[PDB]
RNA sequence: AGGACCGAACCGACUAAUGUUGAAAAAUUAGCGGAUGACUUGUGGCUGGGGGUGAAAGGCCAAUCAAACCGGGAGAUAGCU
RNA sequence: GCUCGCCGGAAGACCAAGGGUUCCUGUCCAACGUUAAUCGGGGCAGGGUGAGUCGACCCCUAAGGCGAGGCCGAAAGGCGUAGUCGAUGGGAAACAGGUUAAUAUUCCUGUACUUGGUGUUACUGCGAAGGGGGGACGGAGAAGGCUAUGUUGGCCGGGCGACGGUUGUCCCGGUUUAAGCGUGUAGGCUGGUUUUCCAGGCAAAUCCGGAAAAUCAAGGCUGAGGCGUGAUGACGAGGCACUACGGUGCUGAAGCAACAAAUGCCCUGCUUCCAGGAAAAGCCUCUAAGCAUCAGGUAACAUCAAAUCGUACCCCAAACCGACACAGGUGGUCAGGUAGAGAAUACCAAGGCGCUUGAGAGAACUCGGGUGAAGGAACUAGGCAAAAUGGUGCCGUAACUUCGGGAGAAGGCACGCUGAUAUGUAGGUGAGGUCCCUCGCGGAUGGAGCUGAAAUCAGUCGAAGAUACCAGCUGGCUGCAACUGUUUAUUAAAAACACAGCACUGUGCAAACACGAAAGUGGACGUAUACGGUGUGACGCCUGCCCGGUGCCGGAAGGUUAAU
């Protein structure tokens, strides 16, 4: 379990997803930084 | 012919179950856990030289050893081989 | 004999054939056919090489006998084939101690035909014979460079090569491309054109015609990116540069010929 | 969907295995790393 | 006959809704396109990093791509936090 | 255990890949199981995988790898000849029934077949990393002959029935049988046989190829299925005797015919089409060197051998790839009924499941749906979403057009059930009988029986007959792109890319060009009607002027101009 729980919490650690914040996480923020210029 | 000093290695010890014992009490066959290396040639000839009997045929499978654990040290055990002496009708051992 | 297909379903609307009932409708000469595997346009170390090939339909390889070396046997047409390698058609001949060949088919060969190689041969169409025996002023195709070496000028369909002089040692050749060379005069060569002159006439159609001859498509440019090809980028169109090969070598006008060794043999460059 | 592990023994062996280590100068030289570093199985085998 | 027509398997992915700490690190449901061909698929092989491959999007090259991953130079350098 | 629901071209069955004991039995409930657990793919122990014929190994090869020498390269190393490996392909042979808790084309019963060794006997020219054949191989289409399989009748066994009727034009069940061996059919292909001669198959050849004759008109090759045997055997609905009620033994009737019919088989066929469709061995033949009263070859018989490894279990999944017992992904094989064109769809059979949290209540709100008065796009960025349309036959159908289309334009009418025509027709199949015989798996006649649309007329029911499921919305003007396709795996499928077609330009073969310190390889076993590069992008009408700039091509006089 211990083994387990390093390695997945080491999923997101080298990552590329730009839309995604974090690599995993849903959100609007393109929108919001695309607005702002 | 194959020599008596391989001939003796090879068979191992008779194997006891029910499978064995309904082989032997339904259809002559006797059951033994024989030499990894050992072809059906040299099962043959070491059953017709050693329980001096006469063999009609061998059939041989191989088992595969079972990973165990102690504790939490795994372990797999060991192949080996079991031999199916189809006997003649002229037997007892 | 050049068809237009009507045009149910596009595609099929601007195809032309090119039927020849003259062909042998069935399965080629089984032993002068080899195995003819295809490779993608790519080199032994895997690269592509030459670009856009790759696919089409599977062929086997018919040895055409480009060197006409059996001199005085007569030898009659037996048939006229289809050959997937050439644009040109072969017709395999028998000869008269009962050996099969596939030549390339001049241009007024039909079956039953009596063909003859060698020096003592009859000028007629179809009879390979060496250049300082045929006279000057005749069409000639499957002419050789070097003698004994085999045929390779003036062997695709409807080509034909002119013997214009005999100044010594040597024959002076108006080839197809237009350029006047010099060949040794020892060189064999066939009597008439190549024939299936027609072949220039079909016109495909449709994108899987060019697919189904293993043709991959052709990107160009100026539709790729900087990094891809010298014209690349640009918001809309933007060409602007010297036109170039994908290497940066000037397509459109820029002389690639050097060969200096050969130079020797030409006598005039094409126009 | 289709990930990318699609498992072959026959792909694995001759692709990463003992053979094609040491077919190579390179190859040798993973090996001799892999023994260096003291490692219980070197190539993917069995 | 047909890069023919309608339409299942099969390949795809046009719209909408859900989902968005999901059942799922790209799906489900309802419709949707192709469906004898430039099709689709199995098994094996080949091409490798300024290199491949690209019906070209800077796309793809092991959930990574305006230059992969691993290891090293390496405690790079950081007038900045 | 009885009911209820769900899947049933799958949510059934069998594998390959992959996994690797998860299989089966006994036992335990700590943790694992999104809850409890007595249960489990969990823990512990024991058991379980039987091959001459299945697969691998093996023989042969494709792509490709490696590669003695070799060519090449600062070194490492690149390429590659001989060779040697490499299946996803080619190559010998087994089927039915029974059995285990767990294996079975492997065990048992019955009946078989294949390839080698050795021995005897009879005849005898055998002999290759060599020659020839063969293996040997495309897409599409079309029927014909069959079979699997199904339906109905006959036969056989059982029932006469919880509620009106049910001894009959009634109900339920069964009606199965293989490989092998023998026969040779529906097809399909090809003229056959004998003699002489030869510049070909590196040599030889009786083999192949070729050229002459002569004669006969048939022979040969291949081939589904059927039929006979296998099989007076097995299996068989069910009964009988004991029954650790789990079953265990014994016995066992009929076991036929008609019709329908594949996407399977004849068929690697046939017809056709261009895009012109693996190799090598086994196999059959020919001989060379050699060996020639020997060895070897052929045939019969006998005898021996056929080793080794896999074989459990999941395999569209709780066992593989997805971190999970994850609504995802995963190749092949089998494919019953009714309705239907159908592998769609609905309901079912065989078979398998009810998705490892439940019990209530019946608020807002969210999700998935049903219906809706009057209105009917007023909504909105926009008819987004929903609604609607939807089948078959017949009538009918405009502009425009590349004469193909447009077109399923548009728009209509008919549709159930019953009866008659006709105690079911047209059609399909086709027995007994009869006739002939080159006599049988024959052909001619004949129509029993079975199957069976479709149409008209008459009637009848409902609000509604394409009644469910399934199943086009249509038309008008216009931009872009000719068209089918391709693309941003994971916010962009598009007018972008591609394309056929056009043009320009390079390229004479040791081709230009590309990969490569080089060797070499691709271009291409191609040769200018070809190949490479670039632009434009079907088709129709066309493509005007400018060579001063930048490039390219050509020229050589003069100026300037490096190493030396």
């Amino acid at each position: 379990m211990d083994i387990n729980w390093r390695h997945n919490q080491s999923t997101f650690y080298h990552f590329t997803s730009d839309h995604r914040i974090s690599g995993w996480k849903e959100t609007n923020a393109m929108y919001v930084a695309l607005n702002s210029q | 012919m194959i020599r008596e000093e391989r001939l003796l290695k090879v068979l191992r010890a008779p194997h006891v179950s029910e499978k064995a014992s309904t082989a032997m009490e339904k259809s002559n066959t006797i059951v033994l856990k024989v030499a990894k290396d050992a072809t059906k040639a040299e099962i043959k000839a070491a059953v017709q030289k050693l329980f001096e009997v006469e063999v009609e045929v061998v059939n041989t499978l191989v088992v595969k050893g079972k990973v165990k654990r102690h504790g939490q040290r795994i372990g797999r055990r060991s192949d080996w081989k079991k031999a199916y002496v189809t006997l003649k009708e002229g037997q007892n051992l | 004999a050049v068809v237009k297909c009507k045009p149910t379903s596009p595609g099929r609307r601007h195809v032309v054939k090119v039927v020849n009932p003259e062909l042998h409708k069935g399965k080629p000469f089984a032993p002068l056919l080899e195995k003819n595997s295809k490779s993608g346009g790519r080199n032994n170390n895997g690269r592509i090489t030459t670009r856009h090939i790759g696919g089409g339909h599977k062929q086997a390889y018919r040895i055409v006998d480009f060197k006409r070396n059996k001199d005085g046997i007569p030898a009659v047409v037996e048939r006229l084939e289809y050959d997937p390698n050439r644009s040109a058609n072969i017709a395999l001949v028998l000869y008269k101690d009962g050996e099969r060949r596939y030549i390339l088919a001049p241009k007024g060969l039909k079956a039953g035909d009596q063909i003859q190689s060698g020096v003592d041969a009859a000028i007629k169409p179809g009879n390979t014979l060496p250049m300082r025996n045929i006279p000057v002023g005749s069409t000639v195709h499957n002419v050789e460079m070097k003698p004994g070496k085999g045929g390779q000028l003036a062997r695709s369909a409807g080509t034909y090569v002119q013997i214009v002089a005999r100044d010594g040692a040597y024959v002076t050749l108006r080839l197809r491309s237009g350029e006047m060379r010099k060949v040794e005069a020892d060189c064999r060569a066939t009597l008439g054109e190549v024939g299936n002159a027609e072949h220039m006439l079909r016109v495909l159609g449709k994108a899987g015609a060019a697919r189904w001859r293993g043709v991959r498509p052709t990107v160009r440019g100026t539709a790729m990116n900087p990094v891809d090809h010298p014209h690349g980028g640009g918001e809309g169109r933007n060409f602007g540069k010297h036109p170039v090969t994908p290497w940066g070598v000037q397509t459109k006008g820029k002389k690639t010929r050097s060969n200096k060794r050969t130079d020797k043999f030409i006598v005039r460059r094409r126009s | 969907m289709k990930r990318t592990f699609q498992p072959s023994v026959l792909k694995r062996n001759r692709s990463h295995g003992f053979r094609a280590r040491m077919a190579t100068k390179n190859g040798r030289q993973v090996l001799a790393r892999r023994r260096a570093k003291g490692r219980a199985r070197l190539t993917v085998s069995k």
